[PDB]
């Protein structure tokens, strides 16, 4: 409770905070490119999915197989991430 | 001229067609942007007694098999049973469909792929087809996995490894299942270069049918054949095979579409030798003493990888033998010290 | 800082029109307006009321 306090005291904005950073569609990995506009994407659940690069994630910045953060609403990469086992 | 004075409001008729199609065309783009998943798609064809029948049968990733008929728009490479193509939120049409997945030779390789892609217009002057098949058989020495590789990479186009263990599956039916999948990137594709080796090993017909492997590499191979045999138009990416021996030759080898162009490589000479390793040796620090006579004597029973060795062998002491260009006994040193 | 009690009135028109772009109503996100004027603070009435077309964005 005594850490919970000044964090509680400090949820305020979590509120406001809450609409932004919403994206998650289970982190799905994208398995190659054979354009640059259109991506195909591999979700764990056996499901392949393409969807076009957003505006915020640069294409220099993709690579062959990588853990990305994605929309599960507009569909689009919104930020990369750069994920640890012993 | 009276009465062609009506050409006029048919030429208006037109032009007010091209304008007025920017609207339902451009909505193309908003309407067909981009499939969000990927649906496979088997083709069978309906009959409904215009009313006629077409229809197929798809398949979603999540394991859900709806219905829908053959749509979309002028189809000329589609119809065929294939995945990754365009799919709506729930709509489920088919809008994009788009494919899933040195110097002693240089004339008989590099002519071989370009005339049936660049020498069209021969072919519809004289309705002759170029040979397919190029069986690089021989004695071993010259080297023909390296070195044909090594040409592949020469030729500049796309180039798809694949060897013998890599169509022998530990499972069974996925023989076809890389046929048709080399013929996917390959065929589909555009024009690769597939180059195998070692086709003598797997090419066994034994008399006692009970216990044989090759065989079986012989169902997936004159598989092949049956795909190359069956289908006429083999005017795209061909099969590119070579043996490393003479002992076990498949008879059934013996057509325009298949090995054809059997050259026969023999026991790598003097004259050979210094043909494959003065391609080996075309670039690298040769010293002006290198004869080629004791050490290109001195290489028999020795594949490419093994004289590639004894080059790094060679390339291996004359780090401390104190000379920065590489000599004429270090290659024989590299042979008596490999063998 | 001032509210009243406002109350929606809905005729027929838009009630038939949302039974046939209801009926029209594919899984795809629709767009629509609704019209009608202003005739005081605490009551609204619609009497307009038409469809859009749709599009990939929703």
């Amino acid at each position: 409770a005594p850490p919970a306090l000044w964090d509680l005291a400090a949820d305020k904005q979590t509120l406001q905070s809450e609409q932004p950073l919403q994206v998650a569609r289970c982190t799905k990995i994208i398995n190659a490119d054979s354009e640059d506009p259109k991506y195909i994407i591999n979700v764990k659940q056996f499901a392949k999915f393409v969807v076009d690069l957003s505006d915020q994630v640069a294409p220099t910045d993709i690579e062959e197989g990588m853990r990305v953060g994605v929309d599960r609403n507009k569909y689009q990469i919104h930020i990369p991430l750069p994920p640890d086992p012993t | 001229k009276i009465m062609k004075s009506e050409v006029l409001r048919v030429t208006h008729e037109l032009q007010a067609m091209k304008d007025k199609i920017k609207e339902n065309s451009e909505k193309i783009k908003v309407n067909k942007t981009l499939p969000y998943l990927v649906s496979n798609v088997i083709e069978l064809l309906d009959v409904d007694p215009q009313r006629k029948g077409k229809c197929a049968v798809i398949k979603t990733s999540t394991r859900q098999t709806y219905f829908l008929p053959v749509i979309g728009l002028v189809d000329a490479e589609k119809l065929k049973p294939g995945d990754l193509v365009g799919v709506n939120k729930d709509s489920y049409l088919i809008l994009e469909t788009l494919p899933t997945e040195l110097d002693k030779q240089i004339q008989e390789l590099v002519e071989a792929i370009v005339l049936p892609m660049n020498h069209k217009e021969k072919f519809e002057n004289l309705g002759i087809q170029p040979p397919k098949g190029v069986l690089m058989y021989g004695p071993p020495g010259t080297g023909k996995t390296l070195l044909a590789r090594a040409c592949a990479a020469q030729t500049k186009a796309t180039f798809l490894k694949l060897a013998g263990p890599q169509l022998v599956q530990m499972f069974i039916g996925d023989g076809a299942k890389l046929v048709r999948d080399a013929f996917a990137l390959a065929k589909e594709k555009a024009p690769s270069i597939i180059f195998i080796d070692e086709l003598d090993a797997i090419g066994t017909k034994r008399f006692d049918s009970e216990k044989a492997g090759d065989r079986e590499v012989q169902r997936t191979m004159l598989e092949l054949l049956n795909q190359l045999d069956g289908f006429q138009p083999n005017t795209q990416v061909k099969v590119i095979a070579a043996t490393n021996r003479v002992d076990i030759l498949d008879p059934a080898l013996l057509r325009s579409g298949r090995l054809d162009r059997k050259i026969e490589f023999p026991m790598p000479n003097e004259e050979a030798r210094a043909r494959i390793m003065q391609i080996h040796s075309r670039k690298m620090n040769v010293s002006p003493d290198v004869n080629y006579e004791e050490l290109a004597r001195c290489t028999d029973d020795f594949n490419g990888a093994q004289c590639k060795a004894v080059c790094v062998e060679a390339g291996m002491i004359a780090l401390r033998r104190g000379a920065t260009e590489l000599t004429h006994e270090d290659y024989m040193e590299g042979i008596l010290e490999v063998q | 800082a001032v509210d009243t009690a406002e109350q929606v009135y809905i005729s027929s028109l838009a009630l038939l029109k949302m039974l046939k772009h209801g009926r029209a109503g594919v899984p795809m996100e629709v767009m629509g307006l609704m019209l009608g004027e202003f005739v005081d603070d605490y009551t609204v009435r619609v009497i307009d009321v038409f469809a859009m077309p749709q599009s990939g964005t929703g």
